[PDB]
């Protein structure tokens, strides 16, 4: 009986059963739900996206300088450091002869001496890139 | 019957008081008659008075990976009457191996007077007081009556 009620609303066993709107912060989805689910805070390191709405859930970004980690963004991780990549649940610490410089940056491969026919004067790390030149020729 | 339970409407980490959702219709909050919740000082009250069960619930994730630690704790302070009730989380340092969850929980009978006001207070010591916050709806200050009327 109580099945008939649209999303954002409930029907209370209190009340006789009638459907009524949901409380000031609640949500409801779906169905013939008998209570409104509580909309999700974004307070913190997390920023609301979409506001609370009784038939749509809350939804966090995180704070401008980090990013969401995990599933539903059960957490923040701050922007990774030189020679490192998000790697999508989890921040790995580059790779193994590849380089980045940034941020945000991505890691990519070092340059490549031998097809400028030069050779490498500084090896490359994960933080920096190698720098070619002539080899000791004096 | 008589019986109540309450789900805490703060999230972050800060000491003072917790607010709570008392109203019916709520995901986990019940309260029947003879319990009121007082929004001005964030406090429900037990007009008859008896022996009761309360129990307690505090559930902490950690929102920001590499950060946090210490211990964070609740007490279940009596208004007309020093800690009735006490539970203390401790949060795990971030290390290789990933904890991102604490949880607590603590009961007894308790004896209340009648118009006993009840309420509980935050108090958590921390390396980042950020990093850490209390999972929505996990939080649970609950009571039901013993003694029989
Ligand atoms: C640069 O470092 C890599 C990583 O150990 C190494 O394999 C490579 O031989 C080095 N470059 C030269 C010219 O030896």
């Amino acid at each position: 009986p109580c099945s008939n009620c649209p999303a954002g609303t409930f029907c209370d066993n209190n009340r006789n059963q009638i459907c009524s709107p949901c409380p000031p912060n609640s949500f409801s989805s779906a169905g013939g739900q008998r209570t409104c689910d509580i909309c999700r805070q974004c307070k913190g390191v997390f920023r609301t996206r979409k506001e609370c709405s009784s038939t749509s859930n809350a939804e966090c970004d995180c704070t401008p300088g980090f990013h969401c980690l995990g599933a539903g963004c059960s957490m923040c991780e701050q922007d990774c450091k030189q020679g490192q990549e998000l790697t999508k649940k989890g921040c790995k610490d580059c790779c193994f002869g590849t380089f980045n410089d940034q941020k945000r940056g991505i890691c990519r491969p070092w340059t490549n001496c031998s097809l400028d026919g030069k050779s490498v004067l500084v090896n490359g790390t994960k933080e920096r890139d190698v720098v070619c030149g002539p080899s000791p020729a004096d | 019957g008589m019986f109540a339970q309450l789900v805490a409407q703060n999230v972050l980490l800060i000491d003072g008081p917790l607010s709570w959702y008392s109203d019916p219709g709520l995901a986990g909050v019940s309260l029947t008659g003879g319990l009121s919740y007082k929004e001005d000082t964030k406090e429900l009250v037990v007009a008859k008075a008896g022996v009761y069960y309360v129990f307690f619930q505090l559930e902490l994730r950690r929102v920001v990976a590499g950060e946090g630690s210490g211990s964070v704790s609740l007490a279940l302070h009596l208004q007309p009457l020093a800690a009735a009730l006490a539970l203390t989380v401790d949060l795990p340092p971030a290390s290789s191996e990933a904890r991102n969850s604490a949880f607590g929980f603590q009961g007894r009978l308790l004896h209340l007077s009648a118009g006993q006001r009840l309420g509980v207070h935050l108090h958590t010591e921390a390396r980042a007081r950020h990093a850490w916050q209390l999972t929505q709806g996990a939080t649970v200050l609950g009571l039901f009556r013993v003694t029989p009327e």
